[PDB]
DNA sequence: GGGCTACATGACGGCGAATA
DNA sequence: TATTCGCCGTGTACCTCTCCTAGCCC
RNA sequence: CGGAGAGGUA
């Protein structure tokens, strides 16, 4: 086989658009919003910390101007699967799973109880099994033997 | 809101931990002093939440915190250990309040009118400042017991059952401030 | 001698996650 | 909950005929 | 030695 170094990450469709999104429902984050950050048409802050803007956000190109203003030293930003793949990797797995867990007794509500469930048994395979979320992100594409595609 | 002046906001924190309290906040924020930015506790930053402590604390009209013990815990439970937690909290204001904002689903027995608001700390400003206070107490805790008992990592895990506090409970077995009633716990008992 | 650009619509059903 | 809109797929084995990606200069 | 389009036999 051979390989293809990429200068920049690319998201790898099949996570993308499982139906269910894996990556979009491990995010806790819609569809529509997560398919309108990867190509470059919005913004996201990566894992920034400032007065307003928290972890997770979807800014425009308005909301970033006016964003952008007075400050902009801390908090960052950035765009498409290298944002994407910050946030998988600065993200916990242990932490978060034993949150949900607790907060699946104390909830009352149905429709919650199994989006929550749903998303805890996905977090809890990937933790048994060996995997890393950031290797969702691709970075370097395997190429076919020549053979399997003769001229 | 109610139509009243003095609404006390109620949060607690450390439910489902093996280790320490549970802990549970009780504010009164004042009208002239509005604190901007709060929202639930686990969405801020541990420094922007941290900075909330020297405003709330500050800023509030009163605030107070009440604990119940690992002990306490293990004789009434979980959920009755919280509803005495959080009774101590709202006892211990300086200022009594007229009505009192619970996080959840139920009250504890008040000597004043209260309701239960689901994700409080999302929706109303005195449970998130609530909230705040009881988190950073009890985050702290857990990084003062970690001093005195490196080897189970509690600063890392704040006393939850994750697999690594799960394996030093395993080897070290069970320290005082470990609830005994705990499955995990009992099991290493 | 050298490097060099990448237009369709009559589809019958059902289920499921998305909203109304 | 029912309505909408997405994709899911829709038997099998043979026989004959014809027809398929090109583009920049000292 | 691959892929399309048309027609035919059970």
């Amino acid at each position: 086989m051979g390989h293809i170094e990429l200068a920049s990450p690319t998201a790898h469709i099949w996570f993308l658009k499982s139906l269910p999104s894996r990556i979009g429902l491990l995010l806790d984050m819609p569809l529509r919003d997560i398919e309108r950050v990867l190509y470059f048409e919005s913004y996201v802050v990566i894992e920034g910390g400032m007065t307003n803007l928290e972890r997770q956000q979807i800014l425009t190109e308005e909301q970033y101007l006016d964003a952008l203003e007075e400050f902009g030293d801390e908090f960052d930003a950035k765009m498409g699967a290298e944002a994407i793949q910050a946030l998988l990797k600065s993200m916990d797995l242990e932490q978060e799973c034993e949150q949900l867990r607790e907060e699946l007794n104390e909830t009352n509500s149905e429709t919650k109880r199994k989006k929550l469930t749903k998303r805890i048994k996905l977090l809890e395979a990937f933790v048994q099994s060996g995997n890393k979320p950031e290797w969702m992100i691709l970075t370097v594409l395997p190429v076919l033997p020549p053979d399997l595609r003769p001229l | 809101y109610p139509h009243t002046q003095l609404v006390a906001g109620v949060d607690e924190v450390g439910r489902g931990p093996l280790v320490g309290a549970v802990v549970t906040a009780a504010v009164i924020l004042d009208p002239a002093r509005p604190i901007a930015g709060l929202n639930d506790s686990k969405k801020l930053s541990e420094k922007r939440r941290l900075a909330l402590y020297e405003e709330i604390k500050e800023k509030a009209l009163s605030w107070s915190l009440g604990r119940a013990e690992p002990h306490e815990i293990d004789e009434l439970n979980i959920l009755h250990a919280t509803m005495l937690a959080m009774q101590r909290a709202v006892a211990g204001l300086h200022i009594a309040p007229e009505y009192v904002l619970i996080d959840g689903n139920r009250c504890p027995k008040l000597p004043m009118p209260a309701m239960a608001v689901v994700k409080g700390d999302s929706r109303v400003p005195e449970i998130s400042a609530a909230s705040i206070l009881a988190k950073v107490t009890r985050d702290a805790e857990m990084a003062a017991l970690d001093i005195v008992f490196p080897q189970y990592g509690f600063a890392q895990h704040k006393g939850y059952p994750t697999a690594f506090h799960l394996e030093k409970l395993a080897e070290h077995g069970a320290t005082e401030h470990h609830r005994r009633s705990f499955g995990p716990v009992k099991r290493a008992l």
